[PDB]
């Protein structure tokens, strides 16, 4: 079982496949994050705007030596670039080619559809950004529940992302103890955003994986399937933290 | 407590 990220866009013909079990359980899927809500402007970089025989002649346009870039922040439709701009990726949804699969053990996953460089934008992590007095009522309708799959992402210093009833197909990235991409936080027009990154050249057909860092509050571990042969036992290792601690409330 | 459940974490 595999399905395109195109697949998700038609919810009629996604959730009838989905019952058929070729496609994972509906979600709503969203461009953006969504804030529940609470939700002189001029950070441009210093690129010197390509010539349009540059452009011509293959030459990037805010490429590896972009202010913004270096520092995690995308440039705007104001960039000196323009329309040429490299690093508007997370903007302009310009997300590798991947497919969710059925694995045998985690649920879903994804995998690379073609081969990807090392240092690859795969997909943002949306989700619906929750306050910590959310972030607990979820964690007891969940745990209420008894869903099997946890979708909280804790940006450092931040509100959580979850991407349990919103997101987009960067939620089937399943963890492994030996990785082979990495979260990346960036700053999208003021606002954070969190992006999946290839961190190795990642082969065409391998899952696409990152190291979920997490953070069990929950009675008993989930043994981890990774397979690595570093592999650290279960996902969220020896010993349970407090909730408000795995909400990262300090 | 939850019988299970927990956060993932950039860092
Ligand atoms: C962010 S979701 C990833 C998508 C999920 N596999 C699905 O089908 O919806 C994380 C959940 O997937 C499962 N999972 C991810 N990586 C795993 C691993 N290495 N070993 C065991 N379970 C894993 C766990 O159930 C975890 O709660
Ligand atoms: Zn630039
Ligand atoms: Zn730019
Ligand atoms: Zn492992």
């Amino acid at each position: 079982p595999s399905c395109v990220m195109d697949d998700f866009r038609d919810p009629q013909r996604w959730k009838e496949c989905a019952k058929q079990g070729k496609m994972p359980c509906y979600f709503d899927l969203i461009e953006e994050n969504v804030y529940l809500t609470e939700r002189i402007k001029r950070m441009q970089c210093e690129c010197t705007p390509l010539s349009k025989d540059e452009r011509a002649q293959g030459e990037i346009a805010c490429g590896e030596d972009c202010l913004n870039r270096l520092l995690m922040i995308e440039c705007s439709s104001r960039c000196p670039n323009g329309d040429y701009c490299s690093n508007r990726r997370f903007q302009r949804k310009q997300h590798a080619d991947v497919e969710v699969i059925l694995t045998e053990k985690k649920g879903w996953g994804l995998r690379a559809a073609k081969d990807l460089p090392s240092n690859t934008f795969v997909l943002e992590y949306c989700g619906e950004v929750l306050d910590h007095k959310e972030f607990k009522a979820r964690v007891k309708e969940y745990a209420r529940n008894k869903n099997i799959h946890y979708y909280f992402m804790a940006p450092k210093n931040d509100e959580i992302i979850d991407a349990t009833q919103k997101g987009n197909c960067s939620r089937f990235m399943n963890h492994s103890c030996e990785p082979n991409c990495e979260t990346q936080k960036w700053t999208v027009n003021g606002q954070l955003r969190v992006g999946f990154f290839t961190t190795k050249l990642v082969p065409s057909g391998s899952e696409l994986t990152f190291d979920y860092q997490f953070q069990r509050y929950g009675k008993e571990a989930q043994k981890c399937f990774c397979g690595s042969a570093n592999c650290r036992g279960y996902l969220g290792g020896e010993n349970r933290v407090s909730i408000r601690a795995a909400g990262g409330k300090m | 407590a939850p019988s299970t459940g927990g956060v993932m974490k950039p860092h």
